[PDB]
């Protein structure tokens, strides 16, 4: 199977920045849609930003300008650079790997959706 | 357990073993039928068995959608020879044969075990009540969509009918869908998965393209002192890999125009590598004379137009050289693939000219335009130019040539093993690239 492990979170002052990574393990060939969801305590999961194979990026109106996601194509890993942080942006951050094509050199593969473990992010 | 499979494989189909261990792994996955499965194995791989055997171990009817009657027939014919309760429901059936079958399906305990149906029929409301009753009685063990690539506009055999099939899958959620095709770009697999509404996780059994015994390399006609001489030497180096037998094997060369083919046979033959031209221009007799010589090794080398070659395939093809880049990456894989079928080392080489690239690019554009006026605008129009560009990429990148192919077709990282120019000497390739940047 595939492991989605988020990193790069912690506690920071407002007007700070962080950068979250999502290390997608397994024999991954392509991720149709890698999305950043955030779960603020006491609210409904929020759609933050997402990136297609080919790098087509879109962002929630709540984070446009401030946030940017990217793929280190080589590492096989997606990043959420979050600048100009706000106490609102406090949440747990996690990716969905929608349409995650895995394939061994054998010829044996799978196509599936994978959800990441999460990283804790508080903002003073 | 796995006990049943071994038995049904021999007692029914008369097979002591599966062709490949991927065929086995695929088959065994279908049998569990906890997940939908995609099988992308090339023609003659044993795809059919991956649902025919599971269909029989299961205690129900397997419906097999297949896109024209010729295809269905060949299988339903052979399935009968194996004494299997297979039935096609097609429009080539007398209204009486039609009715007798639909009657069968409406009975509890229906005779029919595998049902071969056109996409055409599987859509028609003439079949819907029957289909419903089959689902409602939990009689449906498996839905097979053969030629699954025909849902895809990015696959170049698209069939509007195939779009219905997705809706079908969702109705009989009870039963596994097995999708099969011989070839799928990653875009076609993504289409197939979506348009057939295949339930994630989708188990995939895709035959790797990658073949160890081939050695791919690229040279640039712009940077070559004696083009025709380089070729002579390449052909020779590739031939006589058995010095005890002297000059053993055979080989192929590819050219855009016929004049190039005739001339190149001449120039190679004079330089001392005996070669014949093969093109559509010649009579049928000339074609069979040149092809026969080559088959029997009377002539070691043949020079074929990229428009037309390979009347028949051969095993000891020690080399496939492209003088001119091909229409498409698919095309260069196809063409270079006639090399090395016997498994002994072979050499594939592409002669890259920016003047070639441009000359083909304009011809692609021009007969893209010619089709937009003849029928109109489409998703496939982008794919033509894309297909070609993946091959330009192949040439212009420094990076394992087998891994460049693997990515295009959707296989994981192949274990190259000093098995292409860049894997053997990554710098030589770097230096040769930089060189064409000056002469760009
Ligand atoms: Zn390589």
């Amino acid at each position: 199977q595939v492991q989605l492990v988020e990193n790069g979170g912690g506690c920071v002052q407002a007007t700070g920045s962080l950068r979250l990574s999502c290390a997608a393990s397994g024999s991954i060939f392509s991720i149709n849609r890698m999305t950043w969801y955030r779960q603020a305590p006491g609210k409904e999961r929020e759609w933050v930003a997402a990136i297609t194979s080919g790098g087509s990026t879109n962002y929630a109106d709540s984070v446009k300008g401030r946030f940017t996601i990217s793929r280190d194509s080589a590492k096989g890993t997606v990043y959420l650079q979050m600048n100009s942080l706000k106490p609102e942006d406090t949440a747990v951050y996690y990716c969905e790997a929608y349409g995650t094509y895995t394939l061994a050199p054998t010829g044996e593969g799978e196509y599936d959706d994978y959800w990441g473990q999460g990283t804790q992010v508080t903002v003073s | 357990p796995e006990r049943r499979v071994r038995s049904t494989l021999k007692k029914v189909f008369g097979f002591d073993s599966f062709k490949t261990p991927l065929q086995e792994s695929a088959t065994m996955a279908v049998v569990k039928g906890n997940k939908d499965v995609f099988v992308c194995m090339p023609t003659g791989a044993g795809k059919s068995l991956c649902y025919q055997l599971p269909a029989l171990l299961a205690k129900g009817i397997t419906i097999v959608v297949s896109p024209l009657i010729a295809l269905i027939q060949d299988q339903v014919d052979h399935l009968l020879t194996l004494k299997v309760r297979v039935s096609s429901l097609n429009s080539k059936l007398s209204a009486q044969e039609r009715k007798e079958l639909l009657a069968d399906l409406e009975r509890e305990k229906p005779q029919t075990k595998i049902l071969y149906i056109t996409p055409e029929m599987a859509a028609s409301s003439s079949f819907q009540p029957t289909l419903n009753s089959l689902v409602s009685r939990h009689l449906l063990s498996y839905l097979v969509v053969d030629e699954a690539h025909c849902v895809s506009q990015w696959g170049h055999d698209f069939r509007p009918d195939y779009l219905r099939l997705g809706a079908l899958r969702s109705r009989l959620g009870h039963a596994p869908c097995v999708a099969l095709t011989a070839t799928a770009t990653p875009q076609v697999q993504e289409d197939v998965f979506a348009a057939l509404h295949l339930k994630k996780p989708v188990a995939i059994f895709k035959t790797p393209c990658f073949r160890a015994n081939l050695f791919y390399d690229v040279q640039f006609k712009e940077l070559i002192s004696d083009p025709y001489g380089n070729l002579k030497d390449f052909c020779l180096k590739a031939l006589g890999q058995e010095a005890d037998k002297g000059l053993s094997g055979c080989g192929i060369v590819y050219c855009r125009t016929r004049e190039a083919c005739e001339q190149l046979a001449i120039e190679l033959s004079c330089r001392g590598v005996n070669a014949k031209a093969y093109h559509a221009g010649l009579k049928a007799s000339e074609r069979t004379l040149v092809q026969n010589d080559w088959m029997e090794e009377k002539v070691p080398v043949i020079v074929a137009t990229i428009s037309f070659g390979m009347g028949v395939d051969k095993a000891n093809v020690r080399f496939v050289a492209h003088w001119n880049i091909a229409k498409s990456m698919a095309g260069y894989y196809q063409e270079s693939g006639r090399a090395g079928r016997d498994g002994k080392p072979s050499w594939c080489r592409l002669y890259y000219s920016r003047n070639d690239r441009d000359q083909v690019s304009f011809l692609i554009r021009k007969e893209v335009a010619k089709l937009q006026e003849k029928r109109g605008n489409k998703a496939s129009d982008k794919a033509t130019i894309m297909a070609f560009d993946a091959l330009v990429t192949f040439c212009e990148e420094l990076g394992c040539r087998h891994a460049a192919i693997a990515k295009y077709f959707g296989d994981a990282l192949p274990a190259c093993a000093k098995g292409c120019d860049h894997c053997q000497n990554p710098t030589a390739v770097r230096r040769r690239l930089e060189a064409l940047e000056r002469s760009s």
